[PDB]
DNA sequence: ATCAAGCCTTCCTTCAGGTGTTGCTCCAGAAAGGGTG
DNA sequence: CACCCTTTCATTATTATTATTATTATTTTTTTTTTT
């Protein structure tokens, strides 16, 4: 709908940032306090801040080999927050909880890591559902394309060594073809 | 270090009087900048030579911010890693890139 | 056809390497001299130059299966399976010098220096399994021509150019595997045990003399050989993935027919060794024909010009041809 | 590094009956080889303190693979078809090996760069540039004939 | 022929590994010096590539009883529960030599480098017994090929092709089992006990003074205490078992030692009971053989190894071990 | 020869697992430090595979006594009540080695070298006691094969295969038990109490204050506070004996030491009176034998070990034991 | 709401000297003759 | 005719070797983007 089914050409102007769109696409993010301020206009997520405490890396690239209370409290808030009445919810706070429920559910599945982070501003929570498995889905982009244009100023290792960038965005090898910089 | 124009749009014309950046200093090799997953798995699979190797591309990117368009002139450039003037191996491709300047 | 070939072992792989390799009892693989050492048979190793670093580019060791040794086994599986029962559901016969050559190359060692004759290169290097296999006692080409099996790894990256970043392994690959082998009259305990040998308990002691005797023969040695031999070899370790290039200089397409029907009979196979402790069998997981991917679970289902030219010319196949490329010229 | 093969006798290495019906004269050929064998090594035991079997241990040294290797191909005054002949085979010179070892695939390998007077021309499809010796290579071997050869041969 | 024997351990496995490997007071394994050391046996591991994080496969370690240990255990069982019995049930006694060359490989550890005749090696490999186990002076190879016991384990699962997806465990399977021996002489406790020691108390008084001997100090004395990794008891673990061209009384004499191979321990651990398991299936070329009273189908193996224990004789064994 | 001794703990089983485990004044085993831990001794636990949700095993714990600790016990009451009975009624003495060695199958900590000649394995593999266990300078194997004490619970579906399937305990299996030291002299009050201790009150009080210099400030003292995790009573275990082609004499040896098996403690902990426990049931190769008044059944085992204890003499314990 | 906030010694011992087969083979010469199409 | 094939001659006579040496273990902390 948004674009083509099967695209006959792409041409990607500034190529090393497209896998990190991926990154970024596949990556959901739960973000505590702007939730926690809009139910004051659940204790249950307040129990999960609690729990994502006892877990300087702090819970990275790890699915679910930590489980202390994470997915009863993350049943909890999937509950929680998806039963709330969607009659009298405001127009820009049912787009928070439907972010952060989508954030929940993708951390739902256990096909996705799990990373915490803080914000710069302040000690603030932060619950992300990335994935470092990309595959899939940058297969799936260069199955619907014919042909395809790699370009960028920063795209070989060595040379013309762009073995590095087709493990980036996952490009086919009989279908890559790594020109000649200048 | 990447993806910024510092290139003067009020001189459009002329790049011979270029002259909003000067001089750039890398004050360290840009190891370990990316901590995305996707790249920490990469990194776990191929060990250092993923790290040494976008450690190489987020090196080229910084010192693609001197030069923007041709015609420009005296542009600076400095490096003050002081691994850059040891003898180790390890740092042998930021020499490279660095062979390509001279004097 | 260029083949490239991965195949998963799902057990270990022994190719021992020749040479006189010990290893102490903690897993120090040849240590220095004076400490209690064990015989290690270590699995088949070569030097490649590899990425180290960021090229600080060095000879590491990278554990393989030697090419003559795939090779021979591609010239047994298609001997077993293709060749032979083909040549026998008819009443072609082999004589042993012509099995020899079959299988061996030649029938003999002493080769004729005297060459052959052209209509005879042509017609050996134009028949199915013979211009694979060129031996004989003039020296044919032959024009199958068989990598060794590289493990997917870190180490082989400059020999696998791209697309095998990924399911690609790295660090140490191997593991040593220690064997006991147990003086079985030790075992002994009652009379029930005891019956099937011979005397009995008396030839059974008798033997426990000799085996006390030997030991204060050794004892006297160190301050005729018994059945208690603990000892050690390094197997690589299983599940790992491997590459096999099999290559063909303008093949006639019931060659590489055969190399494709042998690759059928590539599962059920074993490797490289150790056929006792069932080491070497695998799974192909890839078959690619000049790059393009041509293997399901099934089997190929691909390269049918190259099957139905090797099915042609396997009706087609009698000793004749056989006969004439094992005749010595001097013999 | 030392690459050891060994060749052994495979009437050695049968053993089933369905494994010898193949052979002419079958279960008695073979042991006849068997008891040849035998006697060849019982003589060779005598000789020690000239037919030989087929049990061959050996050994040869062999390159490490993974190398890069440099080769300079240098033209005295070339004319620029000679100089497409030699880019035409740098192209297709892939699927050729070097130096024999042809059954154990020795000598595979891959370019990894062609400097042409110094600027780098190869890429992995084969040679992109010097479109000059590729169209001069072209007209000559369009106008390539075997009359040529004879003269350089016979008178 | 590919035999597929899922076993489940009831008892933990022990297959000890040789290396002189040492535990903490806690789990720490092999520590830095310094520390309170005591010596720790592990298990038989071996390395597998397996995926650690979905696309990096990894050598993990996993666990293992090795095929060399299983071949024997399968080799014993038939050995001593089908071929001697037969064998005395004829009356057939082989020599102390066939008798090594059927429990080991050969009866003397210096084999004759010399070729067998043909007829000779096609009536061992077509032996039952000596066709699955090769060897002799004059090393025949078998058609019986052992492969290693595996668990259902996620760190195997490229080792297990398909079919065993749902039965595989994941996590560490492994168990730290400690061990002491006191002296049994400081636990004697009254003078009743030391009547069946001769000389009496004083005499055990005099074996407590070399300990406080060797307290304040190669002899050594009875109390050691020290720990040995054994795997966890309960898990499901698989066995391959492949013969190559095998007649049809050696696949017969492979289900006859299975079938009667329950009761029977998995080397490591005799005294406390660390080898028993119980055999969950038994795959025949992908086909599912086993039942709770043995091996159903099959029916032509077990008559044809029936067949061929008729006619077992002496002479077969005493050619095979009858060095050149 | 299989045997399974299915028990009832009276008191509660603390066999003491290895490991300076630690504990807070409400759970938290092994809490992270400055939240005051105490030392805490847990009973020996056992990892093993069990069948958690649909589909999937984990290894999970349950609590256990050695394998090893009542085979000991096993050959402890055997010996105590059968074969040290046996040796007064006929006068013979055993040596210290002798009496070591029955006790611990060694004499000293160093196995000889020499395996034992074969008549020397069938004379002792044949003895009852000897058979049972091995040992030894020449290390012997031994007949008896003795298993962990697994309690009927869920952790063990999967080691109870058979039998067993009722009586199944879902919930955990242990409680904290805390014991504390008091000092005495902190504790007498009266001086009329202290009219018994030689020096008078002064001689105390100057202990108090020697307690009192440790309070202020590393010779421990008095007082301290422990907890132990211990096996909760009354929960039914089950015991497998496993036996190696056993005569009747020691069939009949195992069931003379188990008929008297209650008197004993399966555990540590001995002052706590922990490890006592009656036997619901006893199965030889899975037929019911158990009486309240000890074994009914076996009586070719019991006529058996009448036999054998009569004839049976110190030699073939001092022989045993002799090392090379 | 607090104290007592674990103590001592256990800290390995034999067996494992691996042995057999492999231990290389060819050719690297041009005459001059005789029987062919 | 050119080409293609088969068989003659010599009698040499010890034979050092490259003694080079061969299988690893290093970083490190961003804060983007402009999609549902």
């Amino acid at each position: 709908l948004s674009l083509p089914h099967f695209i006959d050409t792409l041409i990607v102007d500034e190529a090393h940032l497209l896998e990190q769109a991926f990154a970024s696409v596949y990556t959901h993010t739960l973000r505590l306090r702007p939730l926690m301020r809009t139910i004051e206009g659940l204790d249950a997520l307040k129990e999960l801040f609690t729990q994502m405490q006892v877990a300087t890396n702090t819970s990275l690239n790890v699915p679910l080999s930590d489980v202390p209370e994470l997915i009863p409290a993350l049943k909890d808030t999937v509950k929680t927050l998806g039963a709330l009445p969607t009659k009298g919810m405001s127009r820009d706070a049912r787009s928070v909880i439907r972010i952060a429920t989508r954030a929940a559910n993708d951390a739902l599945s256990g096909h996705s890591r799990l990373r915490i982070e803080v914000t710069p501003v302040h000690s603030y929570p932060m619950l992300l559902s990335g994935r470092s498995n990309l595959q899939r889905a940058l297969l799936g982009l260069w199955n619907a394309t014919g042909g395809a244009t790699l370009v960028s100023a920063t795209l070989f290792t060595t040379g013309d060594n762009g073995s590095l960038t087709r493990w980036k965005l996952e490009v086919p090898t009989e279908r890559a073809a790594f020109l000649p910089p200048v | 270090w990447t993806g910024i124009d510092l290139s003067d749009h009020s001189l459009p014309d002329n790049p011979e009087l270029d002259r909003l950046l000067s001089d750039l200093v890398i004050t360290r090799i840009p190891v370990g900048q990316n901590r995305s997953l996707t790249h920490e798995r990469r990194t776990a699979i191929g060990g250092f030579r993923i790290i040494s190797q976008e450690a190489a591309w987020h090196f080229r990117q910084g010192l693609g911010r001197l030069v923007r368009r041709p015609g420009v002139t005296h542009k600076n450039l400095w490096v003050l890693d002081a691994r850059i003037y040891g003898g180790a191996a390890w740092v042998a491709p930021f020499r490279q890139i660095l062979d390509r300047y001279k004097k | 056809m260029q083949i490239e070939v991965t195949v998963r072992n799902i057990t270990p792989i022994f190719s021992a390497a020749p040479g006189s390799n010990y290893i102490t009892i903690d897993g120090t693989i040849n240590p220095p001299p004076g400490v209690s050492r064990f015989p290690l048979v270590r699995t088949r190793m070569m030097y490649v130059a590899a990425d180290v670093g960021d090229g600080v580019i060095k000879s590491v060791p990278l554990q393989i299966v030697p090419g003559n040794t795939m090779r021979s086994l591609l010239r047994r599986t298609m001997l077993k399976h293709v060749i032979e029962p083909a040549l026998v559901e008819k009443g072609n016969k082999l004589s042993i010098g012509a099995y020899a050559t079959a299988y061996s190359g030649n029938a003999t060692g002493n080769p004729d220096g005297v060459p052959s004759s052209f209509d005879e290169i042509a017609t050996m290097r134009a028949h199915p399994f013979i211009g694979l296999f060129g031996g004989g006692p003039r020296m044919l080409e032959g024009r199958l021509m068989v990598d060794s099996l590289y493990p997917i790894h870190t180490n082989a990256e400059r020999i696998l150019g791209a697309g095998y970043e990924n399911e690609m392994m790295s660090g140490p690959i191997t593991q040593v595997v220690w064997a006991r082998r147990m003086d079985p009259i030790l075992n002994l305990g009652s009379s029930e045990d005891v019956e099937v040998i011979n005397g009995g308990a008396v030839a059974a002691n008798g033997w426990i003399q000799d085996l006390l005797a030997n030991s204060k023969a050794a004892a006297s040695k160190k301050k005729g050989r018994g059945l208690k031999a603990f000892n050690a070899h390094e197997v690589v370790i299983p599940g790992l993935k491997w590459v096999w290039r099999i290559s063909l200089d303008r093949p006639t397409d019931a060659q590489v027919g055969l190399v494709l029907l042998a690759l059928n009979k590539m599962t059920n196979e074993r490797i490289a060794g150790g056929h006792s402790k069932d080491y070497g069998r695998f799974v192909i997981d890839g078959v690619s024909l000049n790059g393009e991917q041509v293997w399901s679970q099934s089997g190929i289902t691909g390269g049918e010009q190259y099957f139905d030219a090797v099915a042609e010319a396997i009706d087609g196949l009698s000793s004749k041809e056989f006969e004439q490329f094992a005749q010595s010229a001097k013999e | 590094q030392v690459v050891w093969a060994r060749r052994m006798d495979p009437i050695l290495n049968l053993g089933s009956s369905e494994d010898v019906e193949v052979i002419n004269g079958g279960a008695v050929a073979a042991n006849g080889w068997i008891q040849d064998l035998l006697a060849n090594s019982k003589a060779a035991a005598s000789k020690k303190k000239n037919g030989r079997g087929l049990k061959a241990f050996n050994a040869h040294e062999v390159v490490i693979p993974g190398l890069k290797w440099v080769w300079r191909i240098s033209l005295d005054r070339p004319t620029d078809a000679q100089v497409g002949l030699v880019l035409l085979a740098l192209n297709k010179m892939t699927n050729e090996r070097i130096a024999g070892g042809h059954s154990k695939d020795y000598g595979r390998f891959v370019i990894d760069g062609v400097s042409l007077n110094g600027e780098q021309v190869w890429s992995q499809s084969g040679i992109t540039g010097g479109e000059q010796y590729f169209d001069a290579v072209a007209e000559a071997i369009d106008g390539l004939s075997s009359k040529e050869f004879e003269q350089f041969a016979q008178s």
